[PDB]
């Protein structure tokens, strides 16, 4: 939510995108298509794996400790033993609750961020050749075949090649 | 004519609900469980050295209740006490039973070295009918019940130095006779006393004439005590009657050993983390199986489940 | 000509200062207090069952100090002990007073069932002038002071089994006489002893001849002890003098009950959370009123105040 | 602070806006006015209420515990009782301090985010018909009466209706 | 990482910038130069100092506590003493680990944010006189001497002065 | 022609690695260490009042072992016990040594006021050859060894009220004679007893005839006990033999005082935070030097190092 892309200006996700987390859909003269973006997908996945690496398989060894169950009524010393354990458990329970809540807010925000960055990077690439339709889509003001679209997805798009064509289409009447 | 290029992100038909700071229910594309909530139900015999107490408490294995004879000198990472266990030797109590149990459990060995105490002026090796070993009246294997010699009894004063590199643990006790039928039969006088001392310690204990409620049809009791004798130090026993004497000492060790109460069966499998419910995997950072654990375990928490998001917000199509 | 469209946000003339990670003072439009720092000063009588001890400690209500007679058999979620309380019966001490107080408080009942002990060879119902009940020498209602029968005294050996489903709590004690004016008057011999035992427990206690400093003009003392007798088990008392005997047992229960020291008055009101300063509301997650709490309470913290922002940064006009 | 809108490119807040947290001010031929934006306001309020719901009315019941005040000097066992309680209180005091500090940083940032998102959404809506003056205000390069402004606030503004008028005004000399 | 500037659209940092954390490099008719931005630099530094002030020099006094080393074997009470201390140390060790990890994520993100804000502010200042090359650099479509560049760095740049020149250069063929 | 304006950020040739939520190794331009991991090795004598025990334990300074005579009436914020310390007076043990040590350490003073006890019917000031003071048989300066007067001994009954505003601490004990060579020489009878009581407390102790292992060539022992007497209250001593009597009382105070075991030398320097390894600076919020601390100290944690970023991500050129 914090960047405003996922569940924001992007109306919804694409169930038909199964080979990546983020990507591109296009309509041009040659049809309508989809391709996943690997770098943004992997950027997100690496960060989540980072969090997992700190949390999975990291346990602490303990051996002889205090007794935690009792069959006799004893009073003072047993009170202290139970209290110490109950205290400990509440503090770790709190740690675990907060941890998950923060991690989850951060994961949601970083994934929104990755969507936003890809969008922004694509916008700059297009220079004066496209306009932002406000819903994650760019109107490209020039003939842009499959190789051209591919060139935008691959970071090899030369905006100067189409600038004349696009300015003419953009600033028409 | 032109073209249209839309940026987007995936979504799944089956999202998972997680909690955040701002929202107790938000759907993400994927999550993983951080709380271990299941056990196979078996305590795995590896990689920790398990010693199943079976019918014997640690204390009964320590004292040497005949049915615990198989435990002599054994070591353990984890001694497992069973709820079906029972004592079947002379009735006894241990003031601070919990501390003796604890320090032995933590020492993690029953290694015992016999010692030759200068016992003259008394009959050693006293027995009873409530401690049957090998179909014959017997006693605790590590204790020596000291009685008269020819209906007489002088002042004992036996000494034993610790020239080893480890603490010695001495287990000993006091008899509390039933009546005057057992005051003039095994000790041969009116009164008694036991004083077990070191350079740094002194415990004295007064016996008691009196019938207790019967436990396996015996109304007398023994009271068990202990003494740690450090390197360079000496154990001294002044007795004028009633001594349940050590036959030697136990090695005290330091290490990772403990004891756990559980009725879970021991399985042939390998698991780092042991609870009373059985072993549990330790991939997760938390667990709600049991607050009692041994080994490399997830930390106990009150929650059943805690889902960590491993995917973006799910916004289906 | 055209137009101008400005995006903006609100602001307030009276902002509040909060703390952040980067900034110990930043002004926001609004906040709410997370630390409860005030009480009304009254312990609310609901929804917890309050029992105001008034002049009586739990221990005095337990033993049955005559002015505590109104407490017989009462239950409580919270027993409230007052600082003005005082004892007005026979002077006594309780070794491990704190543990007896604790286990009774936690049991949360004074339910007492009388039992008929076979007391022959002694005069029951001994009294004194420092325990006045109903304008006549008396004693603790739950204790039976056992003295001679015709200037003689034999060896007692009374037994009492627990066939119930709950633990029985037995309160008993020992008299420590002032001189030999009270050694040959109430017991009729030179020496005495008390041994209160079970299948799993044994306590023995030796009386003491000697004057203590006077407490409400009596220089003798009683020493109070206790014994828990589990289901299937038996209490045995070997006495040869000096027994302050139980007249029966208390029910032990498990539950949520406790005890608290407070001089706060009890009010007719409803509040989940009790401190010694009075009840407090529990809307807030934290409190700095008292570390001692009972019920659904905010957690105690050292801070007076902790403001959570409930609005944006305030950037006034 | 993290998005740069509130106490950033927006110079200050509006004390005269009392019916929302975020909104619009305009100058056109028909006068100068203000209207609150409900959706962004409510987005912010819901998130803050979310945090409140985890914190208000959530307490934990405790009953018999250890003693925490003492009238006699006793030594070892009393030392342990006090130490356990003092330990516990410091850990909860730490939890409470950190919690508030993080929550407050997050609240400040999410409110800044909501301002930023509204601004961004309005910018895209205007397409080529306005320019960003750098202070939260757009210069709209066309006659934009009260209904037109309203159309921008309501998300019904058709940029094609005014594009010719606006390009002419924008790319003048 | 969360804003996409530092280690994102800005390819790398400048080791030759020693008098600030953020700044400007230019090429114009009069040469190639560098100047640090003080306000963004100081914004970052103040926030980091804020975090330091909560952490440095803030310690807690303790006096008589429990014993934490033992020369005799004692059992139950010693078990509880060790357990209480071992419990405490794990909880503080956890607090310290989490604290540093969160602080460090936040510091990285706020520094990225400051870079992003400066960039954004500079973009708006340029209005229609420049285009974003996608790598942190603006192509300025007018003669912009050292005083002009200085005027952009100082917030005194008047985009109207150059707009005619720049639109002509931008929308050429 | 035009111009180009690039926005950027600095970088350094020598970055530091820090940890984040997503990344266990990320390079930043700068960091600072949050864990203090070094000491100078000296306990600074300021700003806390240090009392170096040298050859004396607190307990030996308290009892008044002759070599500890210099400690009489001293105060301390921190009493430092040295591992080289040893006792050189009459051999003794203290049941609950740890609690006496603790409550004295915490009281933080050895202020002692002498009191004139009515000791008639006994010879005061008993001495021995194992407690040499000023080249002559002597005893603990704060204890009075009470023996016979003309081979006879009656029933003692000495009283002493506390009319002060503070608790009085009384240290006293019991002799346990070697044989009947020291049963008829210093006390002149068969049997003995000590009962030290108040309005609210009673301790009784039975002596013991028996040789212990020799400690500096003496085989008898003394057993040390204590009694706190509150304001308005009274101490009473019933003795019929064996009393090691107080010569007065110690002031009990409340405050910030403690005790620490350390062999670190005391330096002339100023440091708020003391560990057994020496003083440490307290600029950092955490430390891994020692779990034992005194004063304004960083909190102990297990980590060696924890680097807080104080700069942006380093992305070199
Ligand atoms: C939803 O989110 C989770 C977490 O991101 C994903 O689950 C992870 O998926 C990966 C890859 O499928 C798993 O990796 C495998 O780990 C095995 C280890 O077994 C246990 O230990 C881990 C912790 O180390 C436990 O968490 C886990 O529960 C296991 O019980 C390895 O044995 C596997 O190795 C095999 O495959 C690899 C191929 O990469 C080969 O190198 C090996 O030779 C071998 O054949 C493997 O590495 C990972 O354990 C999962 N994590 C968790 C926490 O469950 C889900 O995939 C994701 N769901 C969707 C739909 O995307
Ligand atoms: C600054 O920020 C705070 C927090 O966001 C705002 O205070 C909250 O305001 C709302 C609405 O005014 C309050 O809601 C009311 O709660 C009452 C419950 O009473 C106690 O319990 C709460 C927790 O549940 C305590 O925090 C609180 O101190 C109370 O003692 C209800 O009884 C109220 O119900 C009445 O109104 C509603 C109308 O919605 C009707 O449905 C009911 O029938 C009834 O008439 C009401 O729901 C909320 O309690 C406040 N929270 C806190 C923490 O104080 C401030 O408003 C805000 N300031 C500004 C200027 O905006
Ligand atoms: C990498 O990051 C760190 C942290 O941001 C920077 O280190 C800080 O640098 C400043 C300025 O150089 C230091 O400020 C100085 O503090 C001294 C106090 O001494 C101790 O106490 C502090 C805590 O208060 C400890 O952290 C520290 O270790 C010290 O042992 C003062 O005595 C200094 O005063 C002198 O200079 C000032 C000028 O401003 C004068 O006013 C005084 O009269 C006097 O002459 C000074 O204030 C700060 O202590 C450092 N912090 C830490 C945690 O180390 C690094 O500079 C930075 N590296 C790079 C390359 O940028
Ligand atoms: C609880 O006790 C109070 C306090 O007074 C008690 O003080 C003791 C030291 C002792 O002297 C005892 O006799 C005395 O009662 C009671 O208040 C007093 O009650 C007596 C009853 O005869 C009255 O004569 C007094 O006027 C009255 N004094 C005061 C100052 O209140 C109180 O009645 C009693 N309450 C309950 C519920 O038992
Ligand atoms: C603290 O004691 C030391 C250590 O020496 C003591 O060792 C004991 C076992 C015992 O034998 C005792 O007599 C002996 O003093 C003292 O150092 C020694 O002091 C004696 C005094 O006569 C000297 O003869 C020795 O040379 C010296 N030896 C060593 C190795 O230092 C020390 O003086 C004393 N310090 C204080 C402050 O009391
Ligand atoms: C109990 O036994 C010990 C050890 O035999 C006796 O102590 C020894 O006594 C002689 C003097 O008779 C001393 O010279 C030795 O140094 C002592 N030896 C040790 C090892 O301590 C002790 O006296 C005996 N008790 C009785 C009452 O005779
Ligand atoms: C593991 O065993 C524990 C302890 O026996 C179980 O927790 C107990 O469950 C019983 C029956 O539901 C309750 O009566 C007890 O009050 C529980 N005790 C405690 C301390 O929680 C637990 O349910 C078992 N867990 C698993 C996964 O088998
Ligand atoms: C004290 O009382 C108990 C109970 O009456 C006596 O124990 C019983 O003794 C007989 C033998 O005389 C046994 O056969 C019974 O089994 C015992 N009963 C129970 C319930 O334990 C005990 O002997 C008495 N003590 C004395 C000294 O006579
Ligand atoms: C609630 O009562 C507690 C305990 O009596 C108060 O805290 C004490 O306040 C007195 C007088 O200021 C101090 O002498 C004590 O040292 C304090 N004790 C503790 C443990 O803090 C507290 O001030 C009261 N709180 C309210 C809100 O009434
Ligand atoms: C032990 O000493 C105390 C104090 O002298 C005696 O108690 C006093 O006894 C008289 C009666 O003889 C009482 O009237 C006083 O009130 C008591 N005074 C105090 C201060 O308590 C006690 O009787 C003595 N013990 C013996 C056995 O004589
Ligand atoms: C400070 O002293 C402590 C305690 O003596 C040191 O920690 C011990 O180090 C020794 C030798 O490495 C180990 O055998 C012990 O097991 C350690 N004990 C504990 C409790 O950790 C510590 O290394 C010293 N620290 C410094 C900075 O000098
Ligand atoms: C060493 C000894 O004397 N053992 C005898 C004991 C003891 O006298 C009593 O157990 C003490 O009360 O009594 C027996 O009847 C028994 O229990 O089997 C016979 C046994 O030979
Ligand atoms: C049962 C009995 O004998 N009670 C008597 C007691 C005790 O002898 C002493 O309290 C014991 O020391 O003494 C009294 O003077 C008393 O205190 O009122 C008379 C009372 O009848
Ligand atoms: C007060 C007294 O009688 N002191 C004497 C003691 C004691 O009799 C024993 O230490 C008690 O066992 O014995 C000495 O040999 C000694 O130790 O120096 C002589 C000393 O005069
Ligand atoms: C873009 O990259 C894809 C995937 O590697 C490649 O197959 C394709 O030929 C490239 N297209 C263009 C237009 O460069
Ligand atoms: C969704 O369904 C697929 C296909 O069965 C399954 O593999 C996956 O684990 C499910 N994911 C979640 C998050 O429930
Ligand atoms: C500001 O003043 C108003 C009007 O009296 C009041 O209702 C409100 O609670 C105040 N808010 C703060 C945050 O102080
Ligand atoms: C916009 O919405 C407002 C509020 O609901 C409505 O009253 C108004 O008529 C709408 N204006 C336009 C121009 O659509
Ligand atoms: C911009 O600010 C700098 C630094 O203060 C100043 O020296 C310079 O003259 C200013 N330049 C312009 C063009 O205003
Ligand atoms: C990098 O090197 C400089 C120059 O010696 C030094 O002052 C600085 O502390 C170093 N910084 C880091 C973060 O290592």
């Amino acid at each position: 939510g914090i960047f405003g892309a996922i569940a924001g200006f992007i109306e919804n996700g694409w169930e038909g995108m199964v080979d990546g987390w983020y990507g591109f859909r296009h309509q041009n003269s040659e049809g309508i298509g989809q391709a996943a973006d690997l770098k943004s997908t992997q950027a997100a996945i690496d960060q989540i794996n980072g969090k997992l690496n700190r949390l999975i398989g990291k346990t602490n060894e303990k051996f002889h400790q205090i007794e935690k169950e009792f069959s006799e009524v004893e009073g003072r010393i047993q009170d202290l033993e139970k209290y110490v354990e109950d205290t400990k458990i509440d503090l770790w329970s709190y740690n675990a609750e907060l941890l998950v809540a923060l991690e989850n807010q951060h994961t949601i925000d970083l994934t929104d961020s990755e969507m936003n960055k890809l969008f922004e990077k694509t916008k700059k690439q297009l220079r004066e050749n496209a306009e932002d339709m406000g819903n994650g889509c760019f109107k490209i003001y020039h003939k842009c075949d499959n190789a051209c679209i591919g060139s935008i997805r691959n970071g090899t798009y030369d905006h100067d090649v189409y600038r004349d064509e696009a300015l003419n289409n953009r600033f028409q009447i | 004519p032109g073209a249209t290029l839309c940026l987007g992100h995936h979504a799944v038909p089956n999202g998972t609900i997680v909690k955040t700071i701002t929202n107790d229910q938000i759907e993400v594309t994927n999550a993983t469980e951080l709380v271990q909530s299941s056990s196979t139900g078996e305590i795995c015999d590896s990689p920790h050295q398990i010693l199943d107490g079976e019918n014997c408490t640690l204390i009964d294995a320590l004292l040497g209740d005949p049915q615990c004879d198989g435990f002599q000198n054994k070591k353990w990472d984890l001694f497992v006490e069973r709820s079906k266990a029972y004592s079947n030797c002379y009735p006894y109590d241990v003031p601070d039973y919990a501390s003796l149990r604890s320090l032995v459990a933590s020492s993690g060995t029953l290694e015992f070295n016999n010692e030759s105490f200068n016992w003259t002026g008394v009959t050693q090796n006293g027995t009873s009918s409530a401690c049957i070993r090998r179909s014959n009246n017997s006693f605790f294997s590590r204790l020596n019940w000291l009685t008269h010699l020819k209906f007489k009894y002088p002042a004992l004063n036996v000494t034993m130095p610790n020239n080893e590199k480890f603490d010695k643990l001495y287990i000993w006790g006091v008899h509390h006779p039933v009546t005057d039928n057992d005051q003039i039969f095994p000790y041969a006088q009116a009164s008694g006393r036991i004083t077990v001392s070191t350079k740094r310690s002194q415990q004295t204990v007064i016996p008691n004439i009196g019938s207790r409620p019967r436990v396996r049809n015996i109304p007398s009791r023994i009271s068990i005590y202990w003494t740690i004798v450090k390197p360079g130090d000496i154990l001294l026993i002044n007795s004028t009657g009633n001594l349940i004497a050590p036959r030697g000492y136990f090695k005290i060790r330091s290490g990772k050993s403990s004891i756990m109460r559980s009725d879970a069966p021991i399985g042939k499998c390998n698991s780092e983390c042991i609870t009373p419910n059985g072993s549990i995997p330790n991939d997760k950072p938390f667990q709600n199986v049991n607050r009692i654990t041994y080994g490399a375990c997830p930390r106990y928490v009150k929650q059943n489940t805690l889902k960590l998001a491993t995917g973006m917000r799910n916004v289906p199509e």
